């Protein structure tokens, strides 16, 4: 029928995208401009060890004020830490088991936790009394939800299984803005500081940048051939680092529509499991799923430093909103703060 | 429609449409984006506390 | 016969006197096929003419309740499963959906006869204990606080001085249905196992 | 209905012969009209024939299909005879 | 039975007008033989021309429901045992087995009322603890956690540091048994006692 003609049209359109990218592919000044001094040797110290978890810590997420992070440990418990005093502000018992994503609200008055139960639990951090009560059990996900970030206090997307990312109206509780088009279980979900474009990394190894109003795949970055684990936007919203099961972290850029830079070690076989940018975005903190994390220069791809000291893999990284310290939600059931 | 191999046409149609404006959108040189990133990073290197030895008093992590 | 102002449906051999427009609720119902005239029936009483339909009359009670009176409230001596199964026969998707919702609600509010519960442990240092104990989640029941000794700071005021253990009368296993297993969920599960 | 949305099969089976015959017949009809009689009454005759044929095609075929058929019929009728009409036997546009 | 496909029975004085096909679902059924003519059958009522089945219609309802539409739902006020006993009189084996499962499921849920609780003890070190507490077998309950001091791997992090009692309610869901006459089982019981 019409499959062949549309297949050929898509082929030529994709080739046009490829030609536009390669034509506008100039030499990346970054490695060329090594006359700019390197980041040298900077090694952070663990100022605080947040040893308040027994189960493995899956997701950590700093708050909007960068003092109240939320961590989820796999047994099913959320701990909102106070990182300045190592005292738990809350410890939420979650009905969900196998929680992989916890997200802090822009207001800092809600937390979104997602497990394999296919329910995005939206817990109110503060109710009128003062206890922690579930605001909304967002149900209606085809698969499990892998990651999620609040667009608003009644808007949130949920990078879920079965190729969906639909934005949910929290007030009504039904999915509102569909984001289908992926071909793998959409694991990652990164919001730009502009919050009008979110890039989602799935098991198809293609990072799909979606426009959050119209709801179609604004850009479709490719270059990974292994499932994308974590995506971290640059503090400007023009570029993002992407990690995967390969030891290569790809710094992609929206302007060039293609990868600018690589951070790869042939001496490391561990998959890049977490990516994070510092306050300036000059440091690329490479979370490795062996037992420890590294940090590269996001403009030279040399060894900025290594944060080791965990006896089990660092499953997630987080950076303060002033970039002044980095917390490592690891699988040794500790959240270590490195200043 | 379901006689064209059970609605397989719609996905290809959507792919073509979504490739259209991706072809249309502005393209920028790699060197320009790289230089922009260096400019922002160097301008903010001082105010990124990782790059600078933090004194014993200012941070809530040596407080 | 095919059309009458009121029709006597012999459900289970028992008369239900129902008016047409209520049966006219959903086109895909069997009742709609009874309302319309296109002779393919030969089944009825051979002395009155009342259409004998071989179905349960008992659960047609709630079925016709929903049909003729909009909303469904079942008799609390009739098991909701029969209501769903009889609704399947008369093919009304809205009532089937609402019955599934009611079954899930019933199991969530009451499935503690087979004692279905969820248990969590929440280690907490003695100091912030009162905070998260008092502010503990609504709907969860505190079950046991257990001290844990230490050799840290004369054994007291360690970051782990207690293990709170709470429960939840709800369960994540199906109330009738739940999240079903999938291959990628198994992949992540065994990934977390190691 | 066999197509269920499928224009191609119906066009191959019915629409294409219909288009070709209508185009050829109306082309020769316009030619013989222009030959036999003057311009204005020629226009009136072709318009009246269009009315009759369009009504019959209306009842014969579905609305969604006729519009391409009528447009090509008119294009054959008028556009092909663009130049002849301007200076035509008996009376033309310059006349 | 060679006339009136909608054959009329007088089960417990109740005129059940049922099709031959439903009854002929399971020929293993006493009624399947009534669907056909046979000379020994001389059980009839000559006041209505309908044959006699001197069994109550109160439990004939669910039996006829299952037999008509391959599934039954008993009311929450009607005895499952009565449906069962009416069931073997027509000799439908699968129905009887399913009703036995339902009956034993119900009785397991009512053996809870007698003071009958199955208790178990698990051992755990501090790290793994919550993992079993969270992913523990569904249908049981947490009851007690006791920390017992250790000198082998002193105190915390010892496997024998924590003892977690759990329990559920005694059940006879597929069946209950009080003894097994097999000798070797008794020999092994005596051996394993001491």
């Amino acid at each position: 029928s019409e499959l062949d003609q549309l297949r050929q049209e898509a082929e030529q359109l994709k080739n046009q995208i490829r030609d536009a990218r390669k034509a506008c592919a100039d030499a990346t000044l970054s490695q060329i401009t090594n006359n700019i001094d390197p980041v040298g040797r900077i090694q952070m110290r663990t100022r605080r060890t947040l040893r308040g978890h027994l189960a493995k810590i899956y997701a950590m997420h700093w708050g909007t004020d960068s003092r109240l992070l939320v961590s989820a440990s796999q047994d099913g418990k959320l701990i909102i830490w106070d990182s300045y005093t190592t005292n738990k502000v809350h410890a939420i018992p979650l009905r969900s088991s196998w929680v992989m994503t916890c997200a802090y609200a822009p207001s800092g008055n809600y937390v979104a936790c997602g497990g394999l139960d296919n329910i995005c639990s939206i817990y109110n951090l503060k109710t009128r009394e003062g206890n922690v009560r579930v605001s909304r059990e967002l149900a209606g996900h085809t698969g499990y939800l892998s990651c999620c970030r609040f667009l608003d206090d009644n808007q949130i997307v949920t990078s879920s299984g079965d190729t969906t990312c639909a934005l949910w109206d929290i007030e009504t509780g039904q999915q509102t803005t569909t984001f289908t088009g992926h071909t793998g279980d959409v694991m990652s979900l990164s919001l730009a500081p502009d919050t009008r474009l979110f890039v989602s990394g799935a098991c198809d190894a293609s990072a799909k940048l979606w426009d959050v109003r119209e709801g179609m795949c604004r850009q479709t970055f490719t270059g990974h051939e292994s499932d994308i684990n974590a995506i971290c936007f640059f503090p400007n919203g023009n570029a993002f680092a992407t990690g995967s099961d390969d030891a290569t972290c790809r710094l992609f850029d929206l302007r060039a529509d293609q990868e600018l830079m690589t951070y790869s070690h042939d001496n490391i076989i561990c998959g890049i499991t977490s990516v994070s940018f510092s306050k300036s975005g000059r440091l690329l903190l490479a979370g490795y799923d062996d037992f420890n994390c590294n940090v590269w220069d996001a403009l030279k791809a040399d060894r900025a430093g290594v944060l080791a000291g965990h006896d089990n893999r660092v499953s997630c990284l987080g950076v303060t909103d002033d970039g002044m310290a980095v917390a490592t939600g690891s699988w040794d059931s500790f959240l270590k703060i490195w200043n | 429609m379901a006689s064209n191999n059970t609605a397989s046409i719609a996905q290809a149609r959507k792919l073509v449409e979504q490739l259209k404006m991706e072809a249309n959108i502005d393209r920028i040189k790699v060197s320009k984006a790289a230089a922009d990133l260096m400019a922002y990073c160097e301008a903010h290197a001082k105010e990124d506390p990782l790059l600078t030895p933090v004194p014993a008093s200012e941070n809530p992590f040596r407080e | 016969g095919s059309v009458s102002k009121w029709v006597r449906l012999n459900v289970g051999g028992t008369y239900f006197l129902t008016t047409r427009q209520t049966l006219c609720r959903d086109p895909k119902s069997f009742l709609y096929r009874l309302c319309q005239a296109d002779p393919d029936l030969d089944s009825d009483k051979d002395e009155t003419g009342a259409y004998l339909i071989d179905r349960d009359p008992t659960y047609f009670g709630p079925v016709l309740n929903y049909l003729r009176h909009g909303k469904l409230v079942i008799n609390k001596d009739l098991a909701e499963e029969g209501v769903l199964e009889e609704a399947e026969f008369y093919n009304i998707t809205s009532l089937i959906k609402l019955v599934k919702d009611k079954i899930r609600e019933r199991d969530s509010k009451t499935s503690q006869v087979p004692v279905k519960h969820v248990y969590r442990v929440l280690q907490c240092q003695e100091e912030e204990l009162t905070q998260m104990v008092s502010t503990m989640s609504d709907g969860w029941k505190f079950e046991q606080l257990v001290s844990i000794g230490s050799s840290y700071n004369y054994g007291n005021e360690d970051q782990a001085e207690f293990l709170c253990v709470v429960s939840k009368e709800l369960h994540n296993t199906p109330y009738g249905t739940a999240s079903e297993p999938s291959e990628k969920a198994k992949i992540l599960q065994e990934r977390g196992s190691r | 209905i066999l197509g269920l949305e499928g224009r191609s099969v119906y066009e191959e089976d019915f629409e294409a012969p219909f288009l070709e015959m209508s185009a050829e017949f109306f082309q020769m009809e316009s030619q013989k009209f222009l030959a036999e009689n003057s311009a204005s009454v020629y226009i009136k005759k072709v318009e009246a024939r269009i009315n009759e044929e369009i009504e019959r095609v209306m009842h014969c075929l579905d609305k969604s299909t006729e519009e391409p058929i009528v447009k090509v019929v008119e294009r054959e009728l008028i556009s092909k005879h663009m130049k002849t009409i301007v200076e035509m036997e008996n009376s033309g546009l310059v006349h």
